[PDB]
């Protein structure tokens, strides 16, 4: 019987600092045991300083980014080159994601960028369309891993004021986009140690008010 | 739904329909009505699978309704009852049938006589001096067939049907949450507040 | 219905500097309902630590029968055994049962009390060893204790140092999974003294 | 995992991977699937390791008592005739896929092993969810009278290939070196090329971090005098 | 849905410094039957791009007829057809990735793995895969089927990543290419020793080599193996 | 699989392809698919590699104890071993294996043994997946009392259509000779039978 | 999910958990299960979180249009119908949604209970998701008519850490709302590990726990 | 059966276990007693598939006044809960297992103490202030969780016990016929026979 | 069923068996299995006779439709009007076509169109049943540019094996001759053949 689904496998992640935003995802493509692709890029800028990563089976993914890119072209049409605020693109998303709600887009979808008082931004959604904005998420494959880390080193969960003890948390003092960078890099190494999907690239995107900066990082190829 | 009863005495027809609503493992409703009036002397009460018995049933008087004020006259039992049949019998073999039983108590005007008629999602039609539908019947016509006269009260139609469910809540492992009576006669429809 | 998931749980062993930790949360579950926050899953037989995660009735059970085996081992040896033998124990006696297993992901650690060199040891249900030198992680949130154990961790720490790290592996990992948490414990264990700290934590 | 067993002039050697999984998580980063039969007699085993390990330990626990009782030393004829009547006896169900190696009096062997319980022969074999990766290295470069050193050249390579392209197998590569009228060299670790780089970060927390409920001295010491 | 009936096996590629080899054998199987033995699964669009097949065959030749007609119609209207407005290898692959998807997402799709090789208007190499679930990748080598497992660790030895293409020539590359057919022939069950080769250079243009077999074969070495463990004679 | 025996004037000739396969994977390409149960009695084996090697093995076992109490057994007797282990345990077997010896009273024989466990003696036999497609290339060219070199030509030349044919065979042609004057090793590579 | 919604002689109560679960692991930690369809009016989520924002921002957009063609606020018990038969719409093709309509509107304040079969229901007290038998037990205790604000909220807040606790897909946070005559009132979100631990103190309950 | 509370207060342990037994569609009986005492001071509470329970409750009954027998002597309540674990344990593993619940009410003569242990089919031992199994949990650990106190009488221990059985009989589907209530303290065991 | 085509100098010789089975009951034992689309266009049937039939009338019907506009058709053409109908009809057809005939300029040819819908240009074919064991006598015997003699008794001792192994062929042997001559029925009887 035919299965129409699959599973390329790569991680995800986007976190939202005070007035910027990033979204990194590995460069590793699969199927089963095999590599496909040590550098298949998998997150895009579709621009008005909008982002987005469609994680999970790799033709449904570029189908959605595809046709959200062609969503900001008629909006601009439509509405006199108007700016696609980050809070309408992810309602636009969402209807794009449930009009298959019978035959869903087998992906977990990220995106980031700006809202409107220039706050960094992180909308999450599961495959069906349900959506949220988020200040940290992980997506993919070795999302588990990941997202406990992130709880911890980012809205510094279970940690408290030492002295105390327990009765004063650790105050939720924002982060720099320096030392994002490096919860990045060290969530991907670490997640390309125990996970076999992820590996051989890292690409990162920062978001700000000057526009969209590109990094790359290259991981263990094993 | 679970339970629902029916009795044709001497010059009404009574209605009991019980209150239970239970979604999982959670009753969430302990005071439901199980029924609707089609009509100002038709009575129509209902049990099946959920949502699609209050859907039948307010379609159902939507229906007689749209009837009534077209030719401003009310139907009899039979008809009502027959026109109920044929959308069961179309239903049946549809893409999706609606999964409803009924009971239909009416009081004929023109002839002056009570009228009890059931009907299960199939749409098999039968008039009867009393009737059931599910397990209800397995428990309780015994008792019918016992106690049951046709030149019966009101009075000891209820008391008849006071004796049904006390059997019901001995024997049954489920618990129904009791019965809203209603009563339909010459002057109408109304409820026993009091069960 | 998978037996290794049912009650759920969680266990996590750590290395240090002439140390070992080891930590377990507390639950006791029947699926989607928590029935008791007092069900330690680390036991030890003389200085050698074994936490055990799966299923509740094999834990309760796999215990009492290495209480069995290590009090004879000790009539018989005239001494209390060491970490690395009873690894081989623990395999033994999983791999005599490989075809009707015990339900459970035992895990090892202690300090052998001749060369004073920190141990420890994991296991699948049927026998298999895994003996790292960093850390080893069982239960239902095993996927999360390595993303963080293997992010948080660096080797020779000291025992003060490595309990903060080990709890906060193990806190973080509980509180993304359903079937974990409910309180938690932690072993501190050095050649001649072991502390056991219980840890608070979100009850949900 | 990915294993090889390559003969060459006066000898054999096998080599494989350091990775271990359960599913798409790695376990152990630095797994040891080499494992000793006898003194000159080395097997690898994929796919379920309990079952590698278990009847790798038994057969060798019997082929040291075999060799006690005729005063002989032991054959790799006899390891693999103890193995595949085991493994046939249980028709599939201990998932032991071996390599097996080894020199004694009558030469040098090569043999794989299946489940089920068939043999082949052989003078150079791959198993594994790498097999494929590293069967394609030997049938580019093997060739009749190798040397020692181009043996554990090619057989370290093949372990590469399934390393880099098979995500089943990882991280480092062992080898065990057999040959005729000398003892077995069990090589480690032989190549490192999956070292872990420099975190960016120190995840040391502050101590007190934590919170605590309650503290307790454990007694593991038995009964006291006095 | 369907299940595929005469197949076609491993479809292998890479690329090197001026352009792009790819290759594929001359099979036709019917399962464990060695069917039919003269079957071209490479097939040219134009001077500059080579489409390389693998999986059932029927579906290949429906293939084979859109990317045919694709040509006769981008002539229509088209002065430029033979120079600038010419098919591009990048235009060729898009159209059957939106074709391969389109058919999955009726639950009904063509049975194949495809690989594009090409060079592009600018000089610039063109390497892409796409099957029939809709999934598309790109790499430095690229094969299907068998060779995905056997041939790319071997050609991913002479080109690992991005950097190593300029520094490949189309004689180490081609002889790779050449070296990975002759494995898959010992090992691939569903493989004949005949087979197509093409190769698209930014300057040489496009070379379709026919009739190739595979050559410098080691069987010698059979002769000294003698039963299955025990046995010596 | 393509396995072959076949009687002629002076004895009887084995012959076998060396191919074996996981799926579509050749696990191995040099595989020696004519084993020996007896000095001069040889198989053939077909279906369950480790059913018909456990099979073989066991056999082997029984010849050998006969030999050390009775004298050299027959061909017929190593056939009804063969026979006994394949139909007592039809159930967990899937083995196909054809038996081949030379007596100096009977000269060369051939059984056939097919996966019921039936025992059938005949002039030839083939068996295997690559047999299919050379019932009727064997049938018409098969002859008794063909001379050695005819025989050896006739077992290469259907087996090299077998290979040709079926993917599950394939490799080198090996052939076993069993006269009187001994055992003598054949072996033919692809570049000699392929181009027939 | 938990969700739990109540009327009482000061309006109407909503509260609910902000969990959500992908098997074993928890996928989110602080999730709306609140729709805020107009200033009078509410729905909980309960069910496949896509079903349950797609239809019940759906259902806005049709009260929206209510009030253009009618000048008027559309009332609980319709707004409540036309979500029921849009589930009657796709009945059987596999939808799964829990909710509860609450508002206040001409006939005063109105709650009703709408699931994937097209089930509607109108009662004074209802709790739907995989702890809903855990609120019950604590509502079904301390309800009343006569219930104060600040007693309501509490009731309300106290039924969904009950449920929180021991139901394994259920916790993280606590949102409330109070619906008046004026419209609904935001009553904030409760981190539950601080709650219990509080609540635990001040109220004396959850003796067996240990803190 | 259907539902076994247990609650262990200051100095008893109060076990409810209900009366109904229901074969088919038919409710057989509704003054069932769904418990044995193991010991003077030892209650034993049962819930399961049918027949099973009776068998395996006699059973362990039978090996403690074997024991008490022998040795002159009350097993403690750990010790008894202990053994019915490895008999549930071994039983788990056998060709047809039994489908047993159980609850352990004792109290200690040596330590003076209440104790009350919760058991499953599987042999999952866990000693408790309070248990239930089945679905039994869902409806009242909320309540138990709210009110409990381990200084309680065994009378708020009763009251506390009444509104657990009033949660059950509101929101369960099933009607149990309510339940019999036995008391184990110092004094022994003893049913409180209005409840 | 066993069928088969084969060019040679003159033009192209169609032949087939006559057995026609359910399950093993011959339901009938003289069918004809060689039918004509066109005047010079004959195929053989095989697989389900009712999705062959069906499919063979509507391609006569198609053949005489471009008559009537465009003269006649090739044998190219004929077998694009089958693998049209095969290829987009996959799903809930079991028919496998062996289409052969003559033209003046093209000579005689043939095609087959197997089970997918894909069409293989041959020198010769075979198809059915019975065809898989005679690959091998068919591969050694067969060569181009025979005389009609030389291609007849080809055919005949092909087809006189493939009946021989399979059960499920049998009967007569028909044949039909395809020249610029015109069309020639032959048939062979099974004293005739099976003497071979
Ligand atoms: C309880 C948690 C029950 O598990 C609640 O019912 C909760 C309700 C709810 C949550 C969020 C928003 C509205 C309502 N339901 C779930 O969490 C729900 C459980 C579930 C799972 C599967 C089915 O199919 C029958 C029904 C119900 N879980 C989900 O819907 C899952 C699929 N959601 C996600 O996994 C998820 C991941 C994610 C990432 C970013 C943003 C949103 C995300 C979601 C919703
Ligand atoms: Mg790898
Ligand atoms: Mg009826
Ligand atoms: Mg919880
Ligand atoms: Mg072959
Ligand atoms: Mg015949």
């Amino acid at each position: 019987q035919f299965n129409p689904y699959g599973d390329n496998g790569g991680t995800i992640l986007g976190i939202a600092g005070e007035d910027f935003a990033v979204l990194a995802g590995d460069t590793r493509n699969i199927t089963d045991y095999s590599i496909n692709s040590r550098y298949e890029p998998k997150v895009f800028d579709c621009g008005d300083n909008i982002v987005m990563s469609a994680n999970g089976f790799a033709a449904d993914g570029d189908a959605l980014v595809k046709r959200f890119k062609n969503s900001v072209k008629w909006y601009h049409f439509d509405h006199n080159d108007k700016k696609l605020s980050i809070n309408s693109a992810a309602r636009n998303i969402q209807h794009l994601l449930y009009s298959r709600r019978f035959f869903p887009y087998y992906v977990y979808n990220i995106i980031a960028g700006l809202d409107e008082d220039g706050k960094g931004a992180v909308y999450s959604f599961d495959p069906v369309g349900s959506y949220q904005r988020e200040q940290c998420r992980a997506g993919g494959a070795a999302a588990s891993l990941i997202m406990p880390f992130l709880d911890n080193q980012v809205n510094f969960k279970n940690q408290y004021e030492p002295g105390t003890n327990g009765k004063v948390k650790k105050p939720l003092k924002y982060l720099s986009v320096e030392e994002v960078i490096k919860l990045v890099r060290d969530s991907f190494t670490s997640a390309t140690e125990r996970h076999i999907q992820v590996g051989d690239g890292l690409e990162i995107l920062i978001v700000t008010k000057d526009g969209v900066r590109k990094e790359f990082y290259e991981l263990k190829r094993d | 739904m679970d339970i629902i009863l029916g009795i044709r005495v001497q010059d009404s027809v009574i209605l009991a329909s019980s209150k239970a609503v239970t979604r999982g493992i959670s009753v969430l409703k302990d005071s439901d009505d199980k029924t609707r009036q089609l009509s100002p002397h038709t009575l129509m009460s209902f049990a099946g699978e959920a949502g699609d018995t209050v859907q039948f049933a307010e379609y159902i008087q939507a229906n007689i309704q749209l009837y009534s004020i077209r030719e401003d006259y009310e139907l009899s039992p039979q008809a009502v009852s027959s026109f109920v049949r044929q959308e069961l019998a179309k239903s049946i073999r549809s893409r999706r049938p609606y999964q409803v039983n009924v009971l239909i108590g009416g009081y004929d005007k023109k002839k002056n006589k009570p009228e009890l008629y059931q009907i299960d999602y199939l749409g098999t039609k039968v008039e009867l001096p009393y009737g059931a539908h599910g397990y209800s019947g397995f428990y309780t016509f015994s008792l019918l067939d016992h106690h049951y006269r046709p030149d019966m009260t009101t009075e000891e139609g209820l008391d008849l049907l006071k004796l049904c469910v006390q059997e019901l809540e001995k024997r049954m492992p489920m618990d129904f949450k009791g019965v809203i009576v209603k009563i339909v006669d010459k002057d109408g429809i109304r409820q026993v507040d009091d069960f | 219905s998978d037996p290794s998931s049912i009650n759920g749980g969680i266990v996590v062993a750590m290395t240090g500097k002439d140390c070992v930790a080891i930590a377990c949360d507390l639950r006791l579950g029947s699926q989607s309902l928590g029935v008791s926050n007092k069900f330690e899953k680390i036991f030890h037989y003389g200085h050698v630590f074994l936490g055990i995660t799966g299923l509740a009735t094999d834990v309760t059970t796999l215990n009492e029968m290495f209480r069995y085996k290590t009090n004879l081992y000790k009539l018989k040896e005239e001494r209390a055994i060491e970490p690395e033998t009873f690894t081989q124990l623990v395999s033994s006696s999983l791999y005599e049962r490989r075809f009707g297993p015990y339900f459970v992901g035992p895990v090892v650690a202690g300090i052998n009390s001749k060369s004073g060199k920190p141990f420890i040891a994991g296991f699948d249900l049927i026998g298999c060893i895994d003996e790292a030198k960093d850390f080893i992680v069982s239960g239902t949130a095993s996927d999360q204790l390595f993303g963080m154990c293997e992010s948080l961790y660096e080797p020779n720490l000291e025992p003060e140092d490595l309990f903060e790290t080990i709890s906060q592996a193990l806190l973080n990992a509980a509180d993304r999974d359903a079937l974990s948490g409910w309180g938690a414990v932690v072993y501190i264990i050095k050649k001649d003294e072991v502390v056991k700290r219980y840890l608070k934590m979100r009850q949900d | 995992t990915t294993i090889v067993g390559v003969k060459f002039n006066n000898g054999v050697v096998i080599a494989a991977d350091t990775r271990s999984t359960q599913g798409p998580i790695v376990a152990d980063k630095n797994c040891a699937k080499l494992h000793r039969i006898s003194p000159k007699i080395w097997c690898a085993g994929a796919g379920t390791a309990a079952d590698t390990e278990a009847v790798t330990q038994l057969i060798g626990s019997n082929i040291e008592l075999h060799s006690l009782y005729t005063s002989r030393e032991p054959r790799v004829v006899s390891a693999l005739q103890m193995l595949k009547q085991h493994l046939f006896k249980y028709q599939g169900h201990i998932g032991a896929y071996l390599i097996v190696a080894g020199v004694d009096p009558t030469g040098s062997h090569l043999f794989s092993i299946h489940a089920h319980g068939s043999t082949d022969v052989g003078y150079y074999l791959s198993l594994g969810s790498g097999s494929l990766a590293a069967m394609a290295v030997l049938e580019s470069h093997w060739k009749q009278d190798l040397t020692k050193e181009e043996a554990i050249k090619l057989a370290s390579d093949a372990i590469q290939a399934g390393i880099w392209n098979d995500l089943g197998s990882g991280s480092n590569v062992d080898v065990c070196v057999m040959e005729i009228g000398k003892d077995a060299e069990y090589l480690r670790n032989y190549l490192t090329p999956n070292v872990r780089e420099e975190k960016q970060k120190s995840y040391k927390f502050p101590r007190g971090t934590t919170a605590v409920l309650k503290e307790s001295i454990v007694n593991i010491c038995d009964i006291q005098e006095e | 849905t369907q299940q595929p009936i005469v197949t076609g096996t491993s479809v292998i590629s890479m690329k090197y410094d001026n352009g792009v080899i790819i290759a594929a054998d001359n099979l036709g199987s019917y399962g464990s039957l060695l069917r039919f033995n003269g079957v071209e699964r490479l097939i040219p669009v134009g001077d500059n791009t080579v489409v390389g097949i693998s999986g059932d065959i029927s579906d290949m030749q429906h293939i084979e007829r859109l990317l045919k007609d694709l040509v006769t119609e981008n002539a229509y209207d088209n002065p430029l057809a033979d120079a600038e407005e010419a098919l591009e290898p990048s235009y060729i692959f898009e159209y059957l990735a939106t074709v391969m998807y389109q058919r999955r997402s009726k639950m009904n799709p063509l049975w194949n793995a495809i690989i594009v090789a090409g060079v592009q208007s600018n000089g610039d190499q063109f390497l892409r895969y796409v099957n029939l679930l809709g999934v598309t990748y790109s790499s430095p080598t690229l094969a299907t089927g068998f060779g995905a497992h056997m041939a790319n660790p071997l050609l991913r030895k002479v080109v690992d990543r991005e950097s190593d293409i300029p520094k490949t020539t189309v004689q180490v590359a081609e002889e790779a290419i050449v070296n990975a057919m002759r494995v898959l022939y010992y090992r691939d069950a569903r493989s004949s020793r005949n087979f197509s080769l093409a190769i698209i250079d930014k300057n040489t243009g496009l070379t379709f080599k026919k009739n190739l077999q595979v050559e410098n074969m080691k069987w010698d070495f059979a002769k000294d193996i003698k039963g299955y463990g025990t046995q010596k004679i | 699989t393509s396995i072959m025996a076949v009687t002629f004037k002076d004895g009887v000739i084995l012959g076998a392809d060396s191919r074996t396969t996981t799926g579509a994977y050749i696990a191995n390409r040099v595989t020696d698919k004519l084993t020996r149960v007896h000095d001069k009695i040889w198989c053939c084996r077909s279906g369950s590699a480790a059913d018909t090697q456990a099979i073989a093995d066991i056999v082997q076992y029984h010849l050998e104890l006969y030999t050390s109490q009775y004298g050299t057994p027959s061909t017929e007797t190593a056939a009804s071993v063969f026979k006994e282990l394949c139909y007592e345990n039809k159930d967990n077997l899937t083995a196909g294996i054809i038996v081949a010896g030379y007596d100096d009273k009977n000269k060369g024989e051939v059984y056939t043994i097919p996966l019921g466990g039936s025992v059938h003696k005949l002039p030839y036999a083939i068996a295997g997946s690559g047999s299919t497609f050379i019932y009727g290339y064997c049938d018409k060219n098969f002859r008794e009392n063909m001379s050695k070199e005819e025989t050896v030509d006739f077992i290469k030349h259907s087996l090299s259509q077998a290979i040709k044919w079926d993917g599950s065979s394939g490799g080198v042609i090996r052939m076993v000779v069993l006269t009187a004057a001994g055992v003598e090793r054949l072996i033919f590579y692809p570049d000699e039978y392929e181009q027939l | 999910t938990t969700t739990l919604a109540f009327k009482f002689q000061h309006g109407v109560i909503a509260a609910v958990d902000s969990r959500a679960s992908a098997g074993s692991y928890i996928s989110a930690l602080r999730m709306n299960k609140v729709i805020e369809i107009n200033p009078y009016l509410l729905g909980t989520m309960s069910g496949c979180a896509a079903d349950c924002q797609y239809w019940e921002r759906l259902l806005a957009k049709e009260c929206r249009l209510y009030y253009l063609r009618n000048g008027e606020r559309i009332s609980v018990s319709a707004a409540s119908k036309l979500l029921s038969n849009m589930m009657c719409q796709y009945r059987g093709m596999g939808l799964s949604m829990g909710s509860m309509i609450c508002g206040w509107d001409k006939k005063g304040p109105g709650l009703y209970y709408v699931d994937e079969h097209g089930t509607r229901l109108s009662g004074n007290m209802f709790s739907t998701g995989s702890g809903n038998t855990y609120a019950y037990g604590v509502l079904d205790s301390n309800y009343k008519w006569d219930l104060s604000v600040e007693d309501a909220l509490y009731l309300g807040k106290r039924s969904i850490l009950a449920a929180a606790h021991r139901d394994a897909y259920s916790g993280g946070s606590v949102n409330l709302y109070h619906v008046t005559e004026d419209g609904w009132i935001y009553h904030g979100n409760h981190d539950v590990g601080e709650l219990f631990w509080k609540v635990k103190e001040e109220e004396g309950s959850f003796n067996n726990v240990i803190g």
